[PDB]
């Protein structure tokens, strides 16, 4: 468990 | 350049660009919430200068396509900032077919194993296209994606439908898209030269796109080559793409403005088996047809290709010729059909073919199906031998030498040179690998054949000594009577004629020296069949290369070094400038490339080729030695049925008082 | 010269400080190039503590190593000075393929190294060690991270020793006092004086290397260290010492399975080991004597060398026991006769040489008792020599270790995830190894049963070829010879000769009739439809067309690549935000692939193998029973041909 | 063919 989703501004 | 774009559910980095086109770009993106990667196709700012009628052409085409061999269009979302429609489709990491054909390993053709996979997937997808009514007129190796199946076997898929249209089976367009080398002539004419005349095309262009692709994947070269490269000479390229005579699959120009060499055959450099080339070249010569009259239809093409894909392979090795063969045969064919296939490839008739397999003969009845044959591989094939003489052919490769290294320090000029110089050594490695198998299969079959002449010799002794006893006591059955024919009576001073049983004694005894001379004749056979005889394979373990020599492994080690330089020089030719030390290393490693290529090409012609030819001569003299001995052993074998059928009718007269 | 932070140089070589190969307390090693040529070398520069061990006694060591030239020693070309620092720098031959440690860190070798490569390691390590002893240099520091690996001209790897960091010049017998090495591969005497700051008057010999060589060999042979104190050996500094000191004679491995509990002492290889049973019985005793703690029962180098030389000088003949479904590698000498070959088959399969029947490439194999093993038929593993007896044998199959996946820890841990991906990928590697072995065993059984059935047809045809010879004599040389001239006395003449022999003629002739009755039954049982049929063989079990091992390899490559990424993800102690979530997603992807592979391994490869194993076992019964029955008929034929061989000897009297 | 020159520490 506990996976966070990706984000745009962090790339 | 860490800029990025995103939709509602996917995001990608502009630097992570997979492919590129004039109409759109293709990026490696990920699903924001799952992490799984997809290929994202965003359309550039210039694709919105096309009419809205035409900027939907690829959208409705990829909609009605869901099939393996077609790159799965997963979804279609809108980008965040620009609101541009983008295509989320499956990501094939292994690159395109062109990515594969650029490997120096496949510089002279794909391995025959993979070619049948490319054949299978291209037809399956192209069929699904015409089945759903789409003519994608830009079929090229850079367009055919490769993805690894669940079983390691490659699975190829189609994409880049930017050149598509809603085509009906008898409709034709008047528009223009594609890439040069793999496009139909009557589309090359209008697209390259902007010259249009007297023809429109639909559902026939793709057959040409496929056929040119297949020839490239088979020979490692494009089928229609004008001199000075195919970059210019488009007037010459069109002179070849249209003036080509029907039934010739390749048109190459040797000289500058010289002749146009036509050929209906595969080059010797091709990797595919001869059993396949005879099935393949008809398909190429009939879809490489400009006009619609002498051309094949989709109906005839898909039927003929499926006939190849629905066959099985039986590996047969000619021992008298030292030639391997692949027999492409349906599973529902019979054994007498099998013999016909072998005759067409070895020119030895059906009545002459003895089948040795795993140290045994092979019971070959005509009423047996192909799928019930013993399972064969190339290393464990069905051997075939003939009692009549055959020319020892051997392997027929193409003698290829290294190209000339150029001293001009050129970034892309060395990269283009590193590709070819590695490909030449790559071909020699494949040949030396086959030469090894040809020698090792020789040793395997000869040993099995020698064991079969011993079964032929031991079988007669079990019969001859079985009639030597039928005649041993048949001659005393009337000798114990002729002994008393004159023991109780008249004096038996000498042998004279006595009755009907006096000629059945003086002529039957003649079968004791006429047969006694056979028992001594078999000894000369058993002597030459013995370890010390004139038929021993003492030379087989003495001549030619051996697998323990590791010649192929030595070549492969040199090739790895050559390949590492080539893969480096392509990184170098990207961004065509080098720092000082980097430039010098490139110049140094350029010379090491020639060192390894020379060492390899030397070891090939001096160790593998020389000893293979030495082995092919010490085996040419043994073929005659064996075929002559079989002629003598059979003549002695037939005498034991002429001696034993004679002691059969006279056996009745000797059972009396 | 360079800009002080990016590169150093000598008069002849130069190197980037970023192309760093290895670090050490005395020196560092870089990937450099000869200035005038561009060719690559490994450059070792002694910065600090180069003055810790004396300079002259270490410099004289370098000049004598510069003359050293051997296959298994990393060549020391020249010894130079750095341009600005004037530190001493050694130019050495560069080994791009890394060390043996890098090879043992692969998941493919998480258990035994492949037997082929292990023999290479044993050959080279012994070869290099012998070269040092013959030149009087003590290593005292050999470990996997120390044995370099290069690829020879023939593609076979060549291992080369280096980093003689504990080295000086030694005779055959004298005294020492030093401390250098890494903890795991250390002799028990040095483990106290280098780990637990405690000294004693205990002495050494040529043996301090022999222990390190022993631990190194066991590691390459099994994928694990031979002495593990419950947790990692690097943490239990005390319990690790208690194990090697009280190591019982003969034991080669001690593992504490429960905390502060007993230590399980084993004297043979683990089942997980990849090496053949034929080699294990040869390697185990070598490992035993060199892993002896006290110098009283240790081996010494002269014996250790000649012993491993025997293992290396042997060749291998491949043999597959058809009734036991077991493959075997036979380590025999080239000069060894054919008689001793049967001995080695006995010790492994419990088949005495009297009932050792050999099939090879479709036919029986005749064994001249004096034929040399260097002229036996060449045998691959897929082309072995099959051995069968007419005596019953337990059908064993392959004995592998049932290794299930570790529990994947859910916490996000850069170190834990990387160390866990290593083990779980290694488990799928061991599973894929076995999956390939199972398919080979099944395909060899098919190749053997097909040959043996064709062989019994030869034995059948041999006896029916004999029956047609005694009946052509019994019915003709006796029934006709006697009926005409002997049963017509009406007076030697009419004695027990006419009564007993005429009856025995009809005794043998009538009983021979029912011998044909039992002969056609045997022909029917090994005809297409009979009880002895290849049918089940082509139906049960996995097949090459199934492509189970390829399917497992596809999954394994995704796991392998995820592990290699987690290795680099561990290089940073902290991951960027989006990278953290990819690592979190790929961690679940890593465990998904593993369970998917283990499912297909157990449900597909294992099951159909074990199903094939049973239908094999039941066929051995019906096979061995038919051969015993055909034999009984074969001996009746010779018996009848013997009884008639003397009745005809008196039919040739002919005096009446 | 003799274009390559010796490597130099000042370009690095
Ligand atoms: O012509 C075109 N695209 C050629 C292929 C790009 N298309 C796709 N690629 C992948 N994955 C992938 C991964 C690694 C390498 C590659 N291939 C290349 O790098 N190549 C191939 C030809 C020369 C350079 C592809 N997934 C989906 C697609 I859609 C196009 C022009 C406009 C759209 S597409
Ligand atoms: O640590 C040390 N020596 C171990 C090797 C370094 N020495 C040499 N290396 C190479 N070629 C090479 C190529 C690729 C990688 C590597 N390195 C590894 O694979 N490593 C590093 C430690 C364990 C795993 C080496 N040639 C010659 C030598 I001399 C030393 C510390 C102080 C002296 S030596």
């Amino acid at each position: 468990e506990k996976p966070l989703p990706l984000r745009e501004d962090m790339w | 350049d860490g800029i990025c774009q995103s939709t509602s559910n996917h995001l990608w980095l502009l630097s992570d660009i997979l492919g590129q086109g004039a109409t759109a770009n293709v990026f490696r993106g990920r699903h924001k919430k799952t992490g799984d990667l997809f290929a994202i196709k965003v359309f550039n700012n210039i694709s919105f200068l096309r009419p809205v009628d035409v900027q939907m052409r690829e959208f409705e085409v990829l909609k009605k396509l869901n099939h393996k061999n077609i790159v799965k269009l997963f979804a279609i979302e809108e980008e965040t900032t620009t609101r541009h429609k983008v295509l989320i489709m499956e990501f094939c990491p292994c690159g395109s077919l062109y990515t594969v054909l650029e490997e120096p390993s496949n510089a002279y053709g794909l391995p025959e194993s993979e070619f049948l996979i490319v054949l299978r997937d291209v037809v399956g997808g192209m069929n699904h296209l015409r089945e759903n009514g789409i003519v994608h007129r830009n079929i090229k190796p850079g367009n055919i994606m490769r993805v690894i199946g669940e079983d390691g076997q490659s699975v190829y898929k189609l994409t880049d439908f930017g050149a598509a249209r809603e085509l009906e089976d008898d409709e034709q367009f008047v528009e223009l898209y594609g890439t040069e080398e793999y496009l139909h002539p009557d589309m090359y004419e209008r697209a390259v030269l902007r010259k249009d005349h007297q023809k429109k095309y639909g559902a026939t262009v793709d057959l040409w796109s496929i056929g040119v692709t297949f020839y490239h994947a088979a020979t490692g070269s494009l089928p229609f080559r004008p001199f000075e490269g195919p970059r210019r000479n488009k007037e010459v390229m069109y002179k070849i793409i249209t003036g080509k005579p029907s039934g010739a699959i390749s048109g190459v120009q040797k000289a500058e403005n010289g002749p146009i060499d036509w050929s209906g055959d595969m080059p010797v450099s091709c990797s595919l088996s001869r059993g396949l080339q005879v099935l393949l070249t008809p398909v190429l010569a009939n879809i490489l047809e400009a006009d619609q009259e002498k051309c094949w239809g989709f109906d005839q093409f898909f039927a003929e290709t499926s006939d190849i894909l629905h066959r099985m392979v039986i590996h047969v090795f000619s021992l008298q010729q030292m030639t391997a063969h692949k027999i492409y045969i349906h599973s529902y064919n019979t054994a007498t059909i099998f013999h016909e296939l072998v005759y067409k490839q070895t020119k030895i008739i059906s009545s002459n073919q003895e089948l040795i397999y795993e140290g045994r003969r092979l019971v070959l009845e005509p009423g047996r199906l192909a799928q019930h044959f013993p399972k064969t591989t190339e290393e464990n094939p069905i051997f075939v031998v003939s009692r009549e003489p055959l020319d020892t052919i051997g392997l027929i490769y193409e003698k290829i030498s290294l190209p000339k290294v150029h001293p001009r320090y050129d970034l892309d000029g060395d990269a283009s040179m590193a590709k070819a110089i590695t490909g030449v050594v790559c071909y020699a490695c494949r040949i030396a690998s086959t030469l090894l198998l040809y020698q090792e299969l020789m040793r395997k079959g000869i040993r099995w054949l020698i064991e079969l002449i011993k079964d032929d010799y031991n079988e007669t002794v079990h019969k001859k000594t079985e009639v030597v006893i039928t005649l041993d006591f048949c001659i005393r059955n009337i000798e114990k009577t002729v002994k008393v024919y004159e023991k109780l009576m008249k004096i038996n001073l000498e042998a004279a004629e006595l009755g009907e049983i006096s000629d059945i004694h003086t002529k039957l005894l003649r079968l004791s020296s006429s047969q006694g001379t056979i028992e001594t004749s078999l000894q000369d056979i058993d002597s030459r069949l013995s370890p010390g005889g004139s038929l021993a394979d003492a030379w087989a373990h003495q001549e030619g290369t051996h697998p323990k020599d590791r010649n192929v492994e030595k070549l492969q080690v040199l090739l790895n070094c050559m390949t590492e330089i080539y893969y480096q020089f392509k990184k170098d030719q990207a961004e065509r400038r080098l720092a000082y030390n980097e430039e010098q290393i490139h110049k140094f490693d350029k010379q090491k490339l020639y060192y390894h290529a020379t060492k390899a090409m030397t070891h090939f012609t001096d160790e593998c080729v020389k000893k293979y030819e030495a082995f092919l001569n010490k085996s040419e003299e043994w073929i005659r030695k064996m075929l002559h001995l079989r002629k003598q052993l059979l003549s002695l074998t037939n005498q034991c049925f002429d001696i034993e059928e004679e002691v059969s009718k006279y056996q009745e007269y000797t059972n009396e008082l």
